[PDB]
RNA sequence: GGCGAAGGCGAAAACUUAGGCCAUUACUGACGCUUAGGCUUGAAAGUGUGGGGAGCAAAUAGGAUUAGAUACCCUAGUAGUCCACACCGUAAACGAUAGAUACUAGCUGUCGGGGCGAUCCCCUCGGUAGUGAAGUUAACACAUUAAGUAUCUCGCCUGG
């Protein structure tokens, strides 16, 4: 379903970031993951799509604040926007 | 006490203080919350002092966390609110200021005008008095 | 004593889910489920403020037009305040136009002045369907002017068991600039009112010993001798 | 529909349900727009809530 | 009137609970409306569903009348 | 997640052979081992499904699995020795929690006043006897505390009031 | 009645999964907001592509009737309605009411969630509704889901 609690306790890296940036944007590439393999596997399903497009965006969003905060998100940059 | 009703950002302290009044002036609703700022402070003392507005609580939870201001309008007894008309002037999209000497007097010139300067908030005719202009918070007569 | 609070014992509820809440500022905080319930301080004190505003008005030699519409009880009441002290009564309420248009009244008082006279003048040549026909406009003029029958002077303040309950009674008094006094109820809207008196009707005993202290008030303003909030007992009768 | 055993009060129980299954039916058999079919049915079902409560 | 949540068990399939299906049910392929039995959203989902499957697995007429 | 499994097999079948059939099934079935063939009885079917006017039942309860059903319910459904394959998911609508569920206690005193086996009358679903007032009744007000309070007075209570002297 | 971004979602059964409702000082600490450009989707006719086509109706064609029927009647009846692909990407997609955001008498209904408890009543919050206060459209009326209140952003607008 949501794949909500497995992605969440392993981007956590502390009990200090249960709702960091870091665990959000975790949360939106897995779920850019998940939506890609389930749209391809359900193909008229266009809540999908936009649903995956608008967290492309927020997950842009989300870099670009985590690259204005904190210089070294692209030095590991393993989330790197170009989806 | 008990202040309830917790207002979040909504996308200004201008606006989010308008929202309430005007709210309050149609309900004829006593006293309503909003957020806590220096200026929103400093414009809420002067307007206490101007006779417009009655007193106002700004609160805290522990610190930054939350701070909020309730604020009552002056009523007469017979719910007629001593607001009869403010208009946010400083604003997100537009920051509105102007010089010492260009402040009018506002109603018939009788209606007060807060205004922020290079040092310190006052009123219009202060303001004027003062030789320092700066931004306008809000026209109220 | 003067408007005792031993009277405010049955004035609490009435008909639920069926309430204006704005009476909520000048009543009580009132529950989810519609509770009718009055405070007890703040009725006694608007009904003081009333008693003895509407005394000192009427010792400036004015008038209080009682008014009963209610099923049977308020006006049977009210017509024993009349009967007991030297005012107006209802009957039926006047279909409207009363004061604003001072000669709609003198018309009907003047119409049923002359029908009493006729009345008692001639009944010989008279028919059934005559004799009908004219007892049927005394009752049509005493009832389309109840307040305004055989006097022509305009009353200086009125009551009502409702000030929503009558429309007619709400322009006639709007058009004077008199202190309209009324019993309010919950589902009443208070903005047709001097002093609001929030408390009940439906209760018969609120009703009656509310509009008996009014009739005490009239009444010490006119000098004569006057029964609740002097003597400690509440009266006991359903609503008739 | 079946209403058995009885030759005119089991059929007078029966032409109740008859006739509703037959003009359920009979709505069944002709070629229309969702557009006229649901607004008409829902106005009424609405007169029968409204004539309900 | 509701009728499920009371007597039902808030998780309806077909066994075990197939009478309260069935009272909103005749042999005529038919379900009382909500002016007869007003169950909530949930509840007239469970017997829709429910009934409809029972016709869909052939417990009871799909469509017969 | 458990997967309540109902197969509707052929006809009038003898009992062993429906149970190899049954036994098949599971040999073709990719879910969760541990269902056991439970006879549910021959059943009238409402209608022949294909031609069998009445058909055997059997039920399978055991866990449930996401992509191991979807083969099953197809390969059931073209397995021609059973005829019907309904499948029941662990969610269906119905609660996960501990004070929903063992609200179903409340369902059997529930079923328990249904039937009025005393004079005494409790039946009658949906007479409220009105025995709460409790509950959360929270919308989680924020506490307040004291900062600064400029001039603490507030006006209150403005009665209806004009003009009081008339006399 | 709820949900889905509109388009929409109803014989049932399963799966993937968008998203939802309830309460969280709980965590980054404004990471925010929209949106010209830009990305994706987009009823449907009807286009061709492969099947079957059950049925029928654009067109077409006979008998009516008509001042005349390829209009209202029907029969025969194709494209199409069916599906797979694109394109058509428009709709009464209009609530002719933009998106994000916070606030405004109530009242009577419903659904969902949280608590509770024979049920239930009840409270909480939303969703889904209305009369109507206030407020707002010339007016018709909306009105706690506004056309009320206000901030950011955009699109539409000056005579036939």
């Amino acid at each position: 379903q949501i794949d909500k609690n497995g992605i969440i306790k392993s981007a956590q890296l502390h009990d200090k970031d249960v709702g960091s940036i870091q665990v959000q944007v975790s949360l939106l590439t897995s779920q850019i993951k998940q939506l890609t393999d389930h749209l391809l596997a359900n193909k008229k399903d266009f809540i999908s799509k936009r649903g995956l497009y608008a967290k492309v965006s927020k997950r842009k969003r989300l870099l670009k604040y985590l690259k204005h905060n904190d210089l070294e998100a692209y030095r590991n940059l393993v989330k790197t926007l170009n989806l | 006490i008990t202040t309830t009703k917790p207002i979040k950002a909504h996308f200004d302290p201008v606006a989010d203080l308008l929202t309430k009044i005007n709210n309050a002036r149609k309900a004829k609703l006593m006293t309503v919350t909003t957020i806590a700022s220096k200026l929103k402070i400093a414009i809420l003392e002067i307007l206490v002092k101007e006779g417009y507005l009655a007193n106002f609580q700004v609160l805290e939870n522990k610190s930054k966390t939350k701070r909020i201001v309730t604020f009552n309008l002056k009523y007469t007894q017979r719910r007629i609110p001593s607001i009869n008309g403010v208009k946010q002037i400083s604003k997100p999209g537009l920051r509105i200021y102007r010089p010492f000497e260009k402040l009018p007097l506002v109603l018939n010139g009788l209606g007060i005008a807060i205004i922020s300067t290079s040092d310190g908030v006052m009123t219009d005719k202060v303001a004027r008095l003062k030789k320092i202009g700066g931004e306008i918070l809000a026209y109220v007569w | 004593s003067l408007a005792k609070l031993g009277e405010m014992r049955t004035h609490v509820g009435m008909v639920k889910r069926y309430w204006n809440p704005k009476m909520g500022f000048f009543i009580e905080p009132e529950r989810k489920h519609n509770n009718d319930h009055f405070v007890l301080e703040l009725q006694r004190q608007s009904l003081q403020t009333a008693y003895n505003y509407v005394k000192e008005v009427a010792q400036n030699n004015g008038q209080i037009l009682f008014v009963g519409t209610k099923n049977d009880y308020v006006k049977k009441l009210v017509n024993n305040i009349a009967k007991r002290v030297d005012v107006a009564f209802i009957t039926q309420r006047w279909l409207g136009g009363t004061l604003t248009n001072f000669k709609t009244l003198s018309i009907s008082i003047n119409k049923l002045n002359k029908l009493v006279e006729k009345q008692a003048e001639n009944a010989a040549d008279l028919t059934k369907k005559e004799n009908l026909m004219l007892s049927r406009e005394i009752e049509r003029l005493e009832k389309f002017f109840g307040g305004v029958k055989s006097l022509k002077r305009l009353p200086n303040l009125l009551i009502v068991d409702d000030p929503v309950y009558e429309k007619n009674a709400v322009a006639e008094a709007n058009i004077l600039r008199i202190p309209v006094v009324a019993l309010c109820n919950t589902n009443t809207n208070p903005e047709l009112v001097d002093f609001i008196i929030p408390a009940n009707n439906h209760q018969p005993q609120s009703t009656c010993l509310l509009m008996n202290l009014l009739a005490d008030a009239v009444a010490e303003a006119k000098a004569m001798p006057t029964m609740f909030a002097y003597k400690p007992d509440e009266e006991i009768q359903i609503e008739i | 529909e079946v209403k058995n055993d009885d030759l005119e009060l089991a059929l007078k129980k029966f032409k109740r349900v008859s006739l509703e299954i037959r003009r359920l039916a009979q709505r069944h058999e002709y070629h229309l727009r969702k557009g006229m079919r649901l607004r008409e049915k829902r106005k009424i079902a609405q007169k029968k809530r409204r004539k309900f409560r | 009137y509701c009728r499920f949540c009371a007597i039902g068990q808030l998780r309806i399939d077909l066994i075990d609970d197939l009478e309260a299906l069935k009272r909103f049910l005749s042999p005529y392929a038919k379900i009382n409306p909500r002016r007869i039995t007003g169950n909530c959203q949930m509840h007239q989902r469970h017997v829709a569903k429910a009934l409809k499957r029972a016709r869909y697995l052939a417990l009871v007429p799909f469509v017969k009348d | 997640m458990q997967y309540n499994i109902i197969l509707l097999v052929d006809g009038s079948l003898s009992l062993e052979q429906a149970n190899q059939v049954n036994e098949k099934q599971q040999q073709t079935l990719t879910n969760v081992e541990g269902l056991q063939t439970e006879y549910l009885g021959l059943k009238e079917l409402a209608y022949p499904i294909k031609k069998q006017l009445s058909a055997h039942y059997y039920r399978w309860k055991f866990s449930g699995d996401n992509q191991s059903t979807k083969d099953f319910k197809r390969t059931a459904n073209i397995n021609k020795q059973v005829l019907r394959e309904l499948i029941i998911n662990l969610e269906r609508e119905y609660g996960y929690l501990a004070s929903i569920n063992p609200k179903k206690q409340q369902l059997a005193l529930q079923k328990r006043a249904k039937y009025d086996e005393i004079i005494a009358r409790e039946n009658n679903p949906e007479n409220p006897d009105v025995p709460v007032t409790s509950g959360l009744a929270s919308t989680q007000p924020r506490l307040s505390r004291t900062e600064k309070a400029q001039k603490p007075k507030e006006e209150l209570w403005d009665v209806v009031q004009k003009m009081g002297n008339f006399d």
